[PDB]
């Protein structure tokens, strides 16, 4: 008399397929990549051209004196 | 040829370290310009440095 099937207790899972987690797509992307890559653009010219500057005040000692 | 003697020489050299040399740099010559550029010209438009060395 003491066999298995319950009398009720069941789901069950799925046999479903999917996970469409996105994602920032569409022409977002392209957008952060472009600006920040500018930035970076945008931070030369006030290191290399101030670079520049302290390269002309490197030499300055070299031709101030030699006489 | 000919070399002027062991006179006219052992004068008094500036003894100092380059980094003290290089210390000021900016100053020294900014401002006595009068040997200087008349020596580079005793050396630049006139050659053979034996005939500058006053």
């Amino acid at each position: 008399k003491q066999d298995m099937p319950p009398v009720g207790g069941y789901g069950p899972i799925d046999y479903k397929r999917n996970l469409p987690r996105r994602g920032l797509s569409g022409y977002s992307m392209f957008a952060v990549g472009i600006g920040a890559l500018l930035f970076g653009y945008w931070s030369m010219m006030k290191w290399n051209r101030e670079r520049r500057r302290l390269q002309i005040e490197d030499f300055e000692a070299r031709i101030a004196l030699m006489p | 040829v000919e070399l002027p003697s062991l006179e006219d020489l052992k004068v008094q050299e500036v003894k100092v370290s380059s980094s003290v040399l290089k210390a000021a740099a900016h100053h020294y010559g900014a401002q006595c310009d009068k040997p200087n550029k008349e020596f580079m010209l005793c050396r630049w438009e006139e050659k053979d440095p034996r005939r500058c060395l006053e």
